[PDB]
């Protein structure tokens, strides 16, 4: 088709590209290098090459693919490691037997050799079918019991032929439609552009909490299925705990990890620990990789790949939301993606906005983050999915004045504020409660009042206790303990118990790996009851020091309350919490005599 | 304490001499292989000159070189600069050279080719011909010596795998 | 120091002898394979391949 | 079968005298036939001198060649350019160790040519992330400030931040001279199955210190493990760009095909950045932040990420970039981007240098992010991590107590502070202070650290585990 002219790194002026569209992927050279059109000028198309361009001759063909940057959506997406361009890193490794990624490699994103068992849906021949309609289910893994086959959006018509129950590959035709005489062939997969969000019937309000299993997150700074969360992606802060808890214990029916622009040896950790993460939510111990897809991009991966990594991940998450599955997307470092944007803008020469970042960085971030959220999926049958984005910002050594960090904090409704110092003191999960916040507290009032009515009140009381201790530690340090009233000592002691017990979750143990929301609520009732009983008893003239030296047994019971094993059953754990509350009330009544 | 400086001096200041001697020996080991390769190349050059000395065997090779040079140039106008000897062979077989060029490349046969009056240095070229485009602006040095130099530069790993087996250290 | 100087003087000759042995082995291998290498090189040089760089 | 090179083919080269213009460091050609983008070409000056050039731009029948060693003497009438048809491939072999190369791959040790096993292409393809594996063992350096407290793993990429005039070049020379593997074994690390190697690359290096590197490596026996890549400050700029690529291609070859453990020291990364900026402005690109082009995070990433250990190969690449901070700030683009891409950093402090401490490594700011993977029971010694932690804690306390020594007085300090002043004294001038030719194994450095820590009492050596403390401190 086309030819080549001026080459300066990835920019490649083409010839005879009369029928090329803007932002259309093309195959450049005899090696079929991937690249997207950046400008059109008559028959000349400015193509930025998505990888190294050292060997390119003038005149050798450039074939236009006809589609923008798109991801192959279908079965086989689970348990696969991809880059930003959704190149299967594993399949590339076995196909080439090579340590590196060969230039111009074109292995299909989804495996075409695997034969999948396909069960057709309710739609029959002659039925009118619309985009998003589930016309079949495919048993992908044990965790994904049925990868429902969606009709691609923007495509509809009358079903003229549908494959019966059987076992199929992706290339084999599965369903056939006729729209207005024109005949279309649909297969087990489809490709959707990454930069247009997958359409939904209605974007609902995200109101069901994202139970990460961490007490601090689930109680004080709760995210929502379909919510948005920001995280400081520093090194020492235990963000691995957060990522592993979301990918291991959360409510999500799917996990998309997007390692955009990460270090070489950090992606090594991410790719090597995930295969041995296991879940019990299925009722049987199975790896989380059966439910998770990784998008892995070391910093040497092409700039286009790093920039498009988050879009590929969010498109996969939208695809799995459109099946009715609550999917959580974790971005390793959105600051690396913003660096990729800055490089792209610089190479295109666009005028900067804020120390080099393009004028659309905020617009791109807002548009990308708006793709998250609970939504009724397009087409029939009626179903509801949710995409939750948990993105980590890692600016230049905590320089949170970065426009990337500023925009992310202005868009994301939840900030979990990991702290370096809390990790130094081995206070995992190391959430800095002073700076962390959550703007989904108001929305989750419905869920709480439906299930745990006292949860918001206890959460606010715990917030007040911790804030009071935080603001009173300065007066302690400045003046001395003697200046403190008895109630202030109560606040300090209860807050220290909170920090040592409720906020601090071992995670690597068996009783603290997953603290359910009901056990968390029981612990909040226990702690708030302790604080209230101490406050009331001391307000009844009792000297707090005598009670502290006397009521250490109930304090120890509260301390061991975190050792209650959630696996013992909700009823059993609730009963033992009731026994704990009865015992603490009785012992306070005795000691206040 | 004072003699601790000279306690290991005989192995620290003589370490420089030992390392220099070892480096010289290692470089000589490689220089021997380089000299052997240079001798092999000199023998190859002598054999190539001898082969070019036989006109009957030279003619098909010379036409092949001319055709390849034209295809690299890829133009209907070309100028060939050959040796003082066998200057008549090119003139005699240009009619077939043009047909061969027009057959090997789908385009039309070369309209005309001119033998340059600037004859190549017989004392150095020892064979081949340097074909040049019209106005002598673009040339291809398809001389036997130039080809030998290019092959020596490029086929060095092949020579390595020929004289010696695969490197036992290179497991890959 | 004197013993080290004498040992270095002798080790220079010892290393020269070892390098001489290695070089003799290399020269023997080169003389063995020279005919084949020269034949391959001459065949490569004297047998060119037509090509066109349209593509 | 290895005999699959198929390199016996002969590729004739076109030479054009059709030079259409000369513009600074680049030459424009008017009638090139199918030019390659990054092709290396040879210019024949009218006086007969031959210069290399790399194609920078290819328009329709027009190629812009950026010429090494300037463009003086080139006329549009007599000069000719020969197109090689291939990019800057370099000859690689198992016996490149002990050779000293120019920044263009040409040997400069008066030795022969490389006698390639293969002409491995420069700036090779990126390592597949699915093939990488986490660094798992310590690469030794012989420097206590690095071995004990900023230990480097076998796949780590850890820079040495420094500034002009500080002895970072001598630190690099010492590391190249004393680096190796840690664990003692029945067979030495000089064998054919557990071997170690070093690739030293100097970019924009001064002639005096280039000669220093050459003489230092050729005399101390480190050359037989080292492939040195010298690039003088007056050498061509494109040569400076290609030098780290040459070094990393050699390191990739050795580690991932010969299965060696390769340490790569890329000294003067700031000079490479200056060269990169010059090349960028040669293509009429508008400079980015601080005059440096905005895309070098990508190029520094391509340089740095050519490291780490991989799944199927027993070899590994460890990189120690060395960059001079201009005006001594981290906010400068070069140290900032290197901190983005690399794991940790080693700091060379001017204040320590002025006190006569060598190496002047300031350990409070220096950090090895994945040090914990290089230290353990089968990895050095079981006490490595907590001894390093205790050294860091007591050194910070000593610095704070030195601040209070002139504010509250010596006698007003606490007993820990009185111990901390003398601990800091002994630390900086006996443990950090290590001779330029003093090779300390990791265990020698560890027990020197213990001898420094034996002054403190049991109660407030609190950052050492009580098991290790009760097994090492009390005798």
């Amino acid at each position: 088709y086309g030819a080549i002219y001026s080459v300066s790194g990835p920019v490649v002026i083409a010839e005879n590209m009369i029928g090329c569209a803007m932002y259309e992927l093309v195959k450049v050279g005899h090696d079929n290098l991937v690249g997207e059109v950046i400008r059109i000028d008559g028959d000349k198309a400015t193509i930025q090459v998505y990888e190294e361009t050292a060997g390119l001759t003038v005149g050798d063909p450039v074939l236009r693919t006809g589609k923008p940057l798109s991801v192959e959506l279908g079965p086989g997406l689970m348990e696969t490691i991809y880059d930003g361009i959704q190149r299967p890193l594993k399949a590339i490794k076995e196909e080439s037997q090579s340590i590196y990624i060969p230039r111009g490699i074109d292995t299909p994103a989804l495996d075409r050799t695997i034969k999948w068992q396909f069960t057709p849906g309710k739609f029959q021949v002659g039925d009118h079918i619309s985009g998003g309609d589930i016309y079949g289910s495919v048993f992908e893994n044990s965790l994904i019991s049925s990868h429902k086959i969606l009709l691609p959006p923007r495509s509809r018509g009358t079903i003229t032929w549908i494959a019966p129950a059987g076992e199929y590959t992706l290339d084999e035709k599965i369903l056939e439609v006729e729209f207005d005489g024109k005949k279309s062939d649909f297969t087990l997969y489809h490709t959707w552009p990454v930069r247009v969000p997958r359409p939904v019937t209605e974007k609902l309000s995200a109101d069901y909490p994202l139970l990460t299993g961490q007490r601090v997150l689930d109680a004080l700074f709760p995210c929502v299925q379909g919510g948005t969360t920001c995280i400081p992606g520093a090194f020492g802060c235990g963000k691995t705990v957060i990522s592993q808890s979301l990918s291991k214990y959360s409510n999500s029916d799917a996990i998309i990890y997007v390692g955009c622009g990460e270090r070489g040896n950090e992606m090594a950790e991410v790719l090597m620990e995930f295969p041995e993460l296991y879940t019990e939510m299925s009722g049987t111990k199975e790896p989380i990789m059966k439910r998770t897809t990784l998008v892995a991009n070391t910093s040497n991966m092409p700039v286009a790949a790093r920039e498009a990594s988050i879009y590929t991940g969010i498109t996969l998450a939208e695809y799995f939301r459109d099946q009715g599955k609550n999917v959580s997307m974790i971005a390793d470092s959105s600051s690396r993606w913003a660096e990729a944007l800055r490089e792209i803008s610089g190479r295109l020469g666009e005028m900067p906005a804020d120390q080099g970042f393009p004028a659309y960085l905020g617009a791109k971030l807002a548009s990308f983050y708006e793709r998250a959220g609970k939504a009724v999926a397009l087409g029939s049958p009626d179903r509801t999915g949710s995409v939750s984005i948990v993105a980590a910002v890692s600016p230049a050594g905590g320089d949170f004045s970065d426009p990337v960090t500023t925009a992310t904090l202005g868009i994301t409704q939840v900030f979990w504020g990991l702290d370096k110092k809390l990790a130094q003191r081995k206070h995992f999960p190391s959430i800095n409660t002073s700076v962390s916040y959550s703007k989904y507290t108001n929305v989750l009032n419905k869920f709480y009042d439906s299930n745990y009515p006292e949860f918001p009140v206890l959460r606010d009381r715990m917030k007040e206790i911790l804030s009071n201790a935080e603001e009173l530690e300065q007066v302690v340090q400045l003046v001395g303990k003697s200046a403190l009233s008895d109630s202030d000592k109560i606040t300090l002691d209860v807050a220290t118990l909170i920090k040592e017990d409720f906020l601090q979750q071992n995670g690597y143990s068996t009783y603290d790996a997953f603290c359910p929301i009901w056990k968390t609520f029981d612990m909040m009732r226990a702690f708030i009851s302790y604080h209230d009983e101490a406050q009331k008893a001391v307000a009844n003239g009792a000297n707090w020091s005598k009670l502290a030296d006397s009521t250490g047994d109930v304090k120890h019971a509260v301390s061991s309350s975190k050792f209650f094993e959630p696996s013992r059953g909700e009823k059993e754990v609730h009963g033992e919490f009731e026994k704990l509350l009865s015992t603490m009330q009785e012992r306070f009544a005795e000691s206040t005599d | 304490g004072n003699f601790k400086s000279k306690l290991k001096k005989a192995m620290l200041s003589q370490q420089i001499t030992k390392s220099t001697i070892a480096n010289k020996m290692r470089l000589k080991v490689l220089s021997a292989r380089e000299q052997s390769l240079d001798g092999i190349f000199e023998e190859t050059k002598e054999k190539l000159s001898g082969i070019a000395n036989n006109r009957d065997e030279y003619k098909p090779i010379l036409q092949s070189l001319i055709v390849e040079a034209l295809l690299k140039l890829l133009e209907p106008k070309a100028i060939v600069k050959a040796l003082e000897r066998d200057v008549d062979l090119i003139e005699s077989m240009k009619d077939d050279i043009m047909r061969e060029y027009g057959e090997k490349a789908q385009r039309a046969p070369l309209e005309e080719i001119v033998i340059s009056n600037d004859y190549l240095n017989k004392d150095l070229v020892s064979g081949g011909v340097v074909v040049s485009n019209a106005s002598d602006k673009i040339e291809i040095n398809n001389t036997l010596e130039e080809r030998l130099k290019l092959l020596s530069e490029e086929a060095l790993p092949a020579i390595r795998l020929e004289l010696y087996g695969p490197s036992k250290t290179r497991k890959f | 120091e004197q013993k080290n100087a004498g040992g270095v003087g002798e080790l220079e000759k010892k290393a020269e002898a070892g390098v001489q042995g290695e070089l003799a082995e290399i020269k023997k291998i080169a003389e063995k394979k020279k005919d084949d290498v020269v034949k391959i090189l001459i065949e490569t040089v004297i047998k060119p391949s037509a090509e066109v760089h349209i593509n | 079968k290895k005999a699959v090179e198929q390199g016996f083919n002969v590729k004739p080269r076109l030479n054009y005298n059709t030079v259409s213009g000369v513009n600074g460091p680049l030459v424009i050609l008017e009638k090139v036939k199918f030019p390659r983008y990054n092709e290396i070409v040879n210019l024949t000056l009218p006086d007969g001198t031959v210069r290399q050039g790399q194609v920078l731009e290819i328009r329709g029948d027009r190629a812009i060649v950026q010429v090494f060693e300037g463009t003086s003497g080139i006329d549009v009438k007599k000069t000719t350019v020969e197109f090689t048809g291939e990019s800057l491939r370099i000859p690689v072999s198992e016996d490149m160790l002990g050779r000293i190369f120019d920044g263009s791959g040409r040997p400069i040790d008066n030795g022969p040519k490389v006698f390639a096993e293969d002409y491995l292409d420069i700036n090779g393809s990126p390592i597949n992330p699915y093939a990488r594996i986490y660094p798992e063992e310590m690469i030794s350096t012989g420097v206590s400030a690095i071995d004990t407290m900023n230990s480097i793993a076998r796949g780590q990429k850890i820079p040495i931040f420094s500034a002009s005039g500080l002895p970072h070049n001598e630190i690099a020379a010492q590391i190249c001279r004393q680096a190796g593997l840690v664990r003692p074994t029945k067979d030495v690390h000089d064998g054919h199955e557990e071997n170690f190697s070093i690739v030293f690359a100097a970019m924009g290096v001064n002639l005096e210190t280039a000669r220093f590197f050459k003489q230092d490596f050729e005399e101390n026996g480190s050359l037989e493990r080292t492939s040195l890549f010298l690039n003088l400050a007056n050498d061509p700029t494109i040569e400076r760009i290609i030098t780290p690529r040459l070094a990393l291609t050699t390191a990739e070859y050795l580690a991932y095909q010969t299965e060696r453990h390769v340490l790569t020291i890329l000294t003067d990364m700031s000079s490479y950045a200056d060269a990169l900026r010059e090349v960028s402005a040669a293509r009429e690109e508008v400079p980015g932040r601080r005059g440096y082009p905005g895309y070098m995070y990508t190029d520094l990433s391509t340089i740095y990420e050519r490291a780490g250990r991989v799944e199927g190969r027993n070899g590994s690449i460890t990189q120690i970039p060395i960059l001079t901070m201009p005006n001594d700030d981290i906010t400068h683009p070069i140290p900032d981007l290197t901190g983005y891409i690399t794991e940790g950093q080693i700091f060379v402090d001017r204040q320590l240098h002025n006190k006569g401490i060598y190496p002047p490594i300031n350990v409070l700011p220096s950090l090895s992010r994945l040090m914990k993977s290089a230290i353990g029971e089968g990895m050095t010694r079981k006490d490595h991590g907590d001894v390093s932690n205790q050294l860091y804690a007591k050194y910070a306390i000593g610095k704070d107590a030195a601040a209070m020594k002139a504010v509250v007085g010596e006698e007003a300090l606490s007993i820990e502070d009185k111990l901390s002043l003398e601990f800091l004294e002994k630390f900086e001038k006996t443990f950090i202070t290590q001779g330029a030719y003093e090779d300390r194994t990791v265990f020698e450095s560890l027990d020197q650290a213990w001898s420094l820590l034996r002054i403190y009492p049991k109660e407030m050596l609190n950052r050492i585990s009580p098991k290790i403390l009760d097994e090492f401190y009390d005798r």
